[PDB]
C-alpha cells in the first residue's frame, strides 16, 4: 500500500499495483476467462468448426506461420488466437476510449482508489449486481484459475481435461 | 388557423377534417400541408393534361435522342407509365436535375422567407416569369385572382382524384366504374425513376 | 421508486435488477429510444414484407423477410448500411458531447422535427407515445422473428 | 475600372447594355462577378483538357476523343464521384468566402490585405478575358463534339 | 504591387504574410479543419482527426504488406492498422503526461483534461475508421 | 510443450518490453519539480 505507493508513486497514482482497482479488473477478466475456458471445452466437445490437426502454410500467414522448432501452428490455435486478438482489440478501444457507462481501468485526475476491502465481503446482504459479490466472484474466479493451473501441471494433464474431472460427461 | 382557403360550398362552409391533421401541428404544420397540397394539385393537373394528350396520340415531331434510336412515335404507340420506362438513360437524368433545381429555387430564394415562416404558400413568384413568361394574368385585380385561386385548388384535388384512378385502373381492373375497360390504360401501372430502380 | 433519476416521459419507476448508475440515465434513455426507433421499422417492414408489399422486380419478389438477408446484403443491403452509418456519425458526435457535457440535447432529440409537431398543444402526448410504441415494437419485432424463426413463418407468424 | 471592378477592355467598353448592372446593389455585383470569374476557369480548365487530352491521353490507354465520348466510355463512377467531391469541397470554401466581411467576390488570395497597383488589375483583366474567350470556346468544342464527333485537335 | 508583406502588421517576427501564410483560402482550410474549428469539444476534435487517419492507415498494410498475396491480405492489413493505431495512442497518451502535469483542466486542448479526451477521441476514431475502410475494401465491388 | 516459448517470449520481451521502458524512461525524463 503506502510501501508501494512511496516505492513506485508514478505507477501508483494511476491506479496501477496492488490496488482495489487492479484486483476488481483483474477479477473481471477471471470471470469472462473462466467463460471462455467453458466455451473453448463446448468447443472440442461438440466441434462447431476449427480442427487442430491440419496445419498453417507460410503462403497463406507468412513469417506467423512456422515458428517455435520449425513446428507448424495448427488452425485451432490461430482460430482461438484471432478471437483473442479481437477481444484485445475491443480492450484496446475500451481502455483508451470515451470513459463511457464504465469503471475506468486507470484513477482519472486527483480521484482516491475505492476500499471495499476484502477479508470475507458478507454475501448475505449484498446480493445482486452488488461491487462486493462481483468482487467475491472476481477472486473465486481468479483463485479456480489458480487452483486448475496447478492440478494440471502436477496431473500433467490438459489444463481444459484437468477440469473434466471435475465435471463428469460434460462438453467434451 | 383552419380559416385560410379551400373552405368553400359542397361541405357544408366548414373546414372537412375528420382526423385531426390540421391540429396536428401549428401554424406551420399548417402552411407545409397547404403548399404540399398545393404542389401536389399542380402536378396532378399537368399529369392529367400530358395523359390526355398521352391517349390522344399527340407526340411531338422530332426524334427524342436520335443516338438512342428511341421516337416520339412508339412512345406513344406504348399505354402511360410505360413511356418514361423507354425514355433512354439521359433524357430521365435531365428532366430530373431539371425538377430539383426548381425546388430548390422556390423554397430557397424567397425574399420573404419560406412559406412555413412569412410568404403564401404556393407562391413561386419570386422565380420571375416562370409562373407567367406570357403577361395572361398581368392586369387581372387582387380580387379576380383570389377566386382563381380557388379554383386553381379545387381543381387540384379533383386532378388528384382523376390520376389516383388512372393509376388504379391501370394497376387493379375493375377499379374504376365508367373506366372499366379500356382499349388504351394498359401497362404497369406506375413508373419507377429511370426505369427498373 | 428507484433513486431521484427518473421522473421524465415514460416512468412508471420499474427498475427491479437497479441498473441505472446517477450517471448512466440519459444513455439509457438515449439507447432505449433508439431501440425503440429501429425496432418500429424493423417490425413495420418485416410485416409489410410477409403481407404483400415487394420492390418492383423480380429479385426482390418470392423472399419473405426471413430469407431476404442473405441474399441481398452485398447488393442492396449496403445502400442503407451507407445511410445508416452517415446518420450514425452525426448521432455519434451529438451523442458522446451530451454523454460528457453540453447541458442540453435531452436523450434522443436529434432535432429532427422538420414540420415542427413540436408547436402543437399535444407534444407531451407524442413523448409518452413515441416511448410506448417503442417499447411495445421492441417486443413485437423480438416476438416475430422468435417465432419465425421456429418454422412458422407466414404472414401472422403462428 | 468602372464601380470598382475591373474589365473595361479596348475592343468594346464598359459592355453592358441590356442595364444588367444600372441601378443595382453591390450584393448582385458580386455575384455576377463571381459567376462570370468561375465560369471563365471552369472554361478555361475545360478547353485545356479537350485539347491536351485529344493526342496526349496516357491514364487509361486508348479511350477515344469524341469529348461526350470520353465522360461514359470509362472513367468509373468513382472516378466521377472523386470529381465531384473535389469540386464540391471548392464550393464549399467559396461559399465559406462568399460569407466573410472581406469578400471580393472571385478573390480567394484575399487581396485586400496586401498593396495593389494599376498592374494588378491588369493581370486580373488578363484572367477575365481569357477567361471569357475559354467560354465562348468550350461552347463550341462541345458543340463541334457533338455534332461531328471529333475533337478539337481532330476535325483538322 | 508587393503581396509579401511583414507578418501581422510587425515587421520583426520570424513570419512572413506571404500568399501561403496569410491568403483567405489558407484560413478557410486551417481555421475549418477539426484541430482549429470553433466550437468543438477537444473529444470531437480527436474523434474526427481519428477516423481520417485510420482510414489512411488501413490503406497501405494491406495493399504493399508482405501478405499482399494472400487470402487473408484484408485481414493482415487491419491487424497491422489496429497496431500502428495503439502505438500511435500510446504515443499521444505518453505525450500528454510529459506535456500537461499539474494542469487546470477544461475544455482547452493544452491541458490534462483536454488532451485526455483528444487522445481517447482519436483512438476510438482511429480504430472505427479503420473498420470502416475494412468493410468498404471488402466489398470494393459495389462502387 | 517448449516449442511455443520462443514464439511467445521473443515478441513479449523483444517488442513489448522495451517500448513501455521507452515510454516511462521518456516520461521519468520530462518530470520536474
Ligand atoms: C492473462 C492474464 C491477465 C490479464 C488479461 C491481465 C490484465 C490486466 N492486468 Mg494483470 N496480472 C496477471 C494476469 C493478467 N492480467 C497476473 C498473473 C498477475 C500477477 C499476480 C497480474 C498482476 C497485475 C497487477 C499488479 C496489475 C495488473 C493490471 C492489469 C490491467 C492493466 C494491465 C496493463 O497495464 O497492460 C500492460 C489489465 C486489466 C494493473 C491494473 O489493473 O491496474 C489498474 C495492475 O496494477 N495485473
Ligand atoms: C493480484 C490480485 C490481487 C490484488 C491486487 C489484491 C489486493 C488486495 N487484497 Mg487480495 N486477494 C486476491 C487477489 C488480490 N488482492 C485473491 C485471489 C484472494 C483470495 C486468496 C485474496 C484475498 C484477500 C484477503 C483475504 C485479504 C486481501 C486483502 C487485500 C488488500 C491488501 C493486501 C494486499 O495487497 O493483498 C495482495 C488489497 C486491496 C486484505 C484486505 O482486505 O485489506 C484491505 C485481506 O484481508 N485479499
Ligand atoms: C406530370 C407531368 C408530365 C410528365 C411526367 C410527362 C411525361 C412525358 N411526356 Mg408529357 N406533357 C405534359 C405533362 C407531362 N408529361 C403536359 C402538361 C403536356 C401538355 C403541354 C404534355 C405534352 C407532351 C407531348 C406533346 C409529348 C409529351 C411526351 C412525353 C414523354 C417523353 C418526355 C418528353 O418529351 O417530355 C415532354 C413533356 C412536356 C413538354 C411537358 C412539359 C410541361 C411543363 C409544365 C411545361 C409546360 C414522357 C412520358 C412526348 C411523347 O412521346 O409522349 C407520347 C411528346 O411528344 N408530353
Ligand atoms: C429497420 C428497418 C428496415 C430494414 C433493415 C429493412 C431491410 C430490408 N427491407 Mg425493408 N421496410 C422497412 C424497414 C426496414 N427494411 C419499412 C419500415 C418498410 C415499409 C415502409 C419496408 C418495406 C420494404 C419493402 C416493400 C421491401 C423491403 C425490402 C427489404 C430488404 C432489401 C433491402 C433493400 O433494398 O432496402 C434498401 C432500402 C433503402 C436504401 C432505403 C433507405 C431509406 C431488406 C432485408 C425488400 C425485399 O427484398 O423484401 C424481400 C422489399 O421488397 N422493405
Ligand atoms: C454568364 C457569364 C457572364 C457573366 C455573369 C458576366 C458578368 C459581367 N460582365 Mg461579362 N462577359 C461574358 C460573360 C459573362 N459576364 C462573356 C462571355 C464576355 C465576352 C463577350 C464578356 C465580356 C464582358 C466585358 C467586355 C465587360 C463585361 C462586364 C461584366 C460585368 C457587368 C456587366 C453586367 O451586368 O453583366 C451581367 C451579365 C449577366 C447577367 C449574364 C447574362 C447572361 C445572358 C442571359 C446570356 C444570354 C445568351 C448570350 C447573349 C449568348 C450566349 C449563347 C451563345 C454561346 C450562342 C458583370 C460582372 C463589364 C465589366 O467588367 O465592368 C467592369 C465589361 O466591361 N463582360
Ligand atoms: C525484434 C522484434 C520484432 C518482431 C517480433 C517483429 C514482428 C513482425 N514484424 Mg517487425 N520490425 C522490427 C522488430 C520486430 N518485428 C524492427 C526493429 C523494425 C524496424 C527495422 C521492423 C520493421 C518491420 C516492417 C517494415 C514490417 C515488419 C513486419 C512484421 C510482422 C511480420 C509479417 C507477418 O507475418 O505478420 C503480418 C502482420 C500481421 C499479421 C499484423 C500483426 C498485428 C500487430 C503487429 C500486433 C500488435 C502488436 C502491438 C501493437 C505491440 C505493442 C507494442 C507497444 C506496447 C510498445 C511481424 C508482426 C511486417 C508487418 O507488420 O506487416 C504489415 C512489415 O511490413 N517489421
Ligand atoms: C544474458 C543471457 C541471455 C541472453 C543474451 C539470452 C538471449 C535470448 N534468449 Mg534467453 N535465457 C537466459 C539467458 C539469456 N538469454 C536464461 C538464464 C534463461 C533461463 C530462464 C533463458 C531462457 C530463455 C527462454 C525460455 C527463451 C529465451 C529466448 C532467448 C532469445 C530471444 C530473447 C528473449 O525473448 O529472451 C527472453 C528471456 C527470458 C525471459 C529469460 C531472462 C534472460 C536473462 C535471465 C536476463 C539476463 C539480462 C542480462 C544480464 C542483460 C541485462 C541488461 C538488460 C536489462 C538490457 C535470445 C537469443 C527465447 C528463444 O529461444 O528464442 C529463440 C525463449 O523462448 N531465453
Ligand atoms: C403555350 C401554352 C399557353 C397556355 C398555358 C395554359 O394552358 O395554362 C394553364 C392554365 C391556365 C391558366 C390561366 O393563365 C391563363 C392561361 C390566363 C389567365 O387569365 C387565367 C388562368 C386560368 C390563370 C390552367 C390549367 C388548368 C389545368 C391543367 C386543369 C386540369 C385539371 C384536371 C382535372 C380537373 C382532372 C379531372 C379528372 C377527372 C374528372 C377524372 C375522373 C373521373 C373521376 C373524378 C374519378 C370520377 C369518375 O369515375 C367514376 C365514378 O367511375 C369519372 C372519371 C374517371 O372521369
Ligand atoms: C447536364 C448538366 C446541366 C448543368 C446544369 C444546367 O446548366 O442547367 C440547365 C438545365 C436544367 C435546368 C435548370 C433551369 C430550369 C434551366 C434553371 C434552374 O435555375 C434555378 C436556380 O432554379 C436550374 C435548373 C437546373 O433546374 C438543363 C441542362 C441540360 C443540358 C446542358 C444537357 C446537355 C445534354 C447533352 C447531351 C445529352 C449529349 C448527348 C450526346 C450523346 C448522347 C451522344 O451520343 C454523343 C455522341 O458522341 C457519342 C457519345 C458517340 C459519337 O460517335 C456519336 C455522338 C456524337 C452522337
Ligand atoms: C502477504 C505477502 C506475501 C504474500 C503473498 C501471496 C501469497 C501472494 C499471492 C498472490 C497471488 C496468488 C496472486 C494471484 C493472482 C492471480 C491472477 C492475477 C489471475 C489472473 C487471471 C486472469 C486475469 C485471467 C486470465 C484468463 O482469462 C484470460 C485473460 C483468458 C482465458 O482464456 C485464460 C484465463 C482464464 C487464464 C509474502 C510473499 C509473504 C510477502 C509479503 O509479506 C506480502
Amino acid at each position: 500500500m503506502s510501501q508501494f505507493a512511496a516505492d513506485y508513486p508514478w505507477l501508483a497514482k494511476y491506479g496501477f499495483g496492488p490496488t482495489v482497482k487492479a484486483e476488481r479488473w483483474n477479477g473481471r477478466h477471471a470471470m469472462f476467462g473462466w467463460l471462455a475456458i467453458l466455451g473453448t471445452g463446448v468447443a472440442k466437445s461438440h466441434g462447431w468448426l476449427p480442427s487442430g490437426d491440419v496445419a498453417l502454410t507460410y503462403n497463406e500467414w507468412g513469417g506467423l506461420a512456422q515458428q517455435g522448432f520449425n513446428t507448424y501452428i495448427t488452425n485451432e490455435r490461430a482460430i482461438i488466437m484471432i478471437a483473442h486478438v479481437h477481444a484485445l482489440a475491443v480492450s484496446a478501444a475500451a481502455a483508451f476510449g470515451p470513459q463511457v457507462l464504465g469503471d475506468s481501468l486507470t484513477l482519472l485526475d486527483g480521484e482516491k482508489d475505492e476500499d471495499p476491502y476484502g477479508l470475507f465481503v458478507p454475501l448475505k446482504g449484498t446480493f445482486g449486481l452488488t461491487p462486493a459479490a462481483e468482487m467475491a466472484n472476481g477472486r473465486m474466479a481468479m483463485m479456480g484459475i489458480i487452483a486448475v493451473v496447478l492440478t494440471s501441471a502436477i496431473s500433467g494433464k490438459d489444463i481444459l481435461e484437468v477440469v473434466d474431472i471435475g465435471t463428469g460427461g460434460n462438453l467434451l | 388557423v383552419e380559416t385560410m382557403e379551400g373552405v368553400g360550398p359542397e361541405t357544408g362552409n366548414k373546414v372537412f377534417d375528420p382526423v385531426g391533421f390540421a391540429t396536428l401541428g401549428g401554424d406551420e404544420t399548417l402552411a407545409f400541408f397547404r403548399h404540399a397540397e398545393i404542389k401536389h394539385g399542380r402536378v396532378a393537373m399537368a399529369a392529367m393534361v400530358g395523359f390526355l394528350f398521352h391517349i390522344n396520340h399527340i407526340h411531338f415531331p422530332g426524334y427524342l435522342s436520335p443516338t438512342a434510336g428511341v421516337t416520339f412515335e412508339q412512345l406513344s404507340a406504348v399505354g402511360p407509365f410505360e413511356a418514361w420506362n423507354r425514355i433512354p438513360l439521359l433524357g430521365q437524368w435531365k428532366i430530373f436535375w431539371t425538377i430539383p433545381g426548381l425546388e430548390h429555387g422556390s423554397e430557397c430564394l424567397d425574399p420573404a422567407g419560406p412559406y412555413t415562416k412569412g410568404g403564401p404558400p404556393g407562391n413561386p413568384k419570386f422565380l420571375k416569369n416562370f409562373w407567367d413568361p406570357p403577361g395572361f394574368p398581368k392586369k387581372l385585380i387582387e380580387a379576380q385572382k383570389g377566386e382563381k385561386l380557388f379554383s386553381n385548388l379545387k381543381n387540384g384535388r379533383l386532378a388528384m382524384i382523376g390520376i389516383a384512378s388512372v393509376c388504379a385502373a391501370t394497376a387493379v381492373p375493375g377499379s374504376v366504374p365508367l373506366l372499366a375497360n379500356a382499349p388504351a390504360l394498359t401497362g404497369p401501372g406506375f413508373a419507377l425513376p429511370f426505369g427498373t430502380f | 421508486a428507484p433513486e431521484h433519476l427518473q421522473g421524465m416521459v415514460g416512468n412508471v419507476d420499474f427498475d427491479p435488477l437497479g441498473l441505472s448508475s446517477p450517471n448512466n440515465i440519459k444513455w439509457m434513455r438515449e439507447a432505449e429510444l433508439k431501440h425503440g426507433r429501429m425496432s418500429m421499422l424493423a417490425w413495420t417492414g418485416y410485416v409489410a414484407v410477409d403481407l404483400g408489399l415487394r420492390f418492383p422486380g423480380a429479385r426482390y419478389a418470392e423472399l419473405n423477410s426471413f430469407n431476404a438477408h442473405d441474399v441481398v446484403a452485398k447488393k442492396e443491403l449496403f445502400l442503407l448500411l451507407l445511410w445508416v452509418g452517415t446518420f450514425e456519425t452525426i448521432g455519434a458526435s451529438q451523442i458522446y458531447d451530451m454523454s460528457i457535457d453540453q447541458s442540453e440535447r435531452k436523450p434522443g432529440d436529434f432535432g429532427f422535427d422538420p414540420l415542427r409537431l413540436l408547436k402543437s398543444p399535444e407534444a407531451p402526448k407524442y413523448y409518452e407515445a413515441e416511448l410506448v410504441h417503442g417499447r411495445a415494437a421492441m417486443l413485437a419485432f423480438s416476438a416475430v422473428v422468435t417465432q419465425s424463426a421456429l418454422g412458422n413463418t407466414a404472414f401472422p407468424y403462428f | 475600372k468602372v464601380n470598382g471592378m475591373v474589365g473595361d477592355c479596348k475592343p468594346l467598353g464598359y459592355f453592358d447594355p441590356l442595364g444588367f448592372s444600372k441601378d443595382a446593389s453591390p450584393e448582385t455585383m458580386a455575384k455576377f462577378r463571381e459567376a462570370e470569374l468561375k465560369h471563365g476557369r471552369v472554361a478555361m480548365l475545360a478547353c485545356a483538357g479537350m485539347i491536351t487530352a485529344d493526342k496526349f491521353h496516357p491514364l487509361f490507354g486508348g479511350k477515344l476523343s469524341s469529348n461526350p465520348l470520353l465522360a461514359i466510355t470509362q472513367v468509373p463512377k468513382l472516378g466521377l464521384l472523386q470529381i465531384l467531391l473535389f469540386i464540391g469541397f471548392m464550393e464549399v470554401f467559396g461559399i465559406l468566402n462568399s460569407r466573410r466581411p472581406d469578400y471580393e467576390p472571385g478573390n480567394f488570395l484575399g487581396t485586400s490585405q496586401w498593396e495593389t497597383t494599376p498592374t494588378w488589375d491588369a493581370y486580373q483583366l488578363r484572367e477575365l478575358n481569357n477567361g471569357r474567350l475559354a467560354m465562348f470556346g468550350a461552347i463550341g468544342m462541345l458543340t463541334h463534339a457533338y455534332i461531328t464527333g471529333k475533337g478539337p485537335l481532330e476535325l483538322l | 504591387s508587393e503581396f509579401v508583406k511583414p507578418y501581422n502588421n510587425d515587421p520583426f517576427v520570424g513570419n512572413l504574410s506571404t500568399p501561403v501564410t496569410t491568403s483567405t483560402a489558407t484560413k478557410l482550410y486551417l481555421g475549418n479543419l477539426p484541430i482549429y474549428r470553433k466550437g468543438l469539444s477537444p473529444l470531437l476534435r480527436g474523434l474526427e482527426i481519428g477516423m481520417a487517419h485510420g482510414y489512411f492507415l488501413i490503406g497501405p498494410f494491406y495493399i504493399l504488406g508482405p501478405l499482399r498475396n494472400s487470402p487473408n491480405a484484408l485481414l493482415v492489413g487491419l491487424f497491422s492498422a489496429f497496431g500502428l493505431i495503439l502505438i500511435l495512442t500510446l504515443g499521444l497518451t505518453i505525450y500528454g503526461l510529459a506535456s500537461f502535469q499539474g494542469t487546470e483542466g477544461g475544455e482547452n486542448l493544452e491541458s490534462a483534461k483536454g488532451w485526455r479526451n483528444f487522445t481517447s477521441g482519436f483512438s476510438i476514431g482511429a480504430f472505427g475508421g479503420a473498420s470502416v475502410a475494412y468493410v468498404l475494401l471488402d466489398n470494393i465491388s459495389f462502387f | 510443450s517448449a516449442s511455443f516459448l520462443p514464439s511467445i517470449l521473443t515478441p513479449v520481451v523483444t517488442l513489448v518490453f522495451p517500448g513501455l521502458m521507452f515510454a516511462l524512461f521518456f516520461v521519468l525524463i520530462e518530470q520536474e519539480e
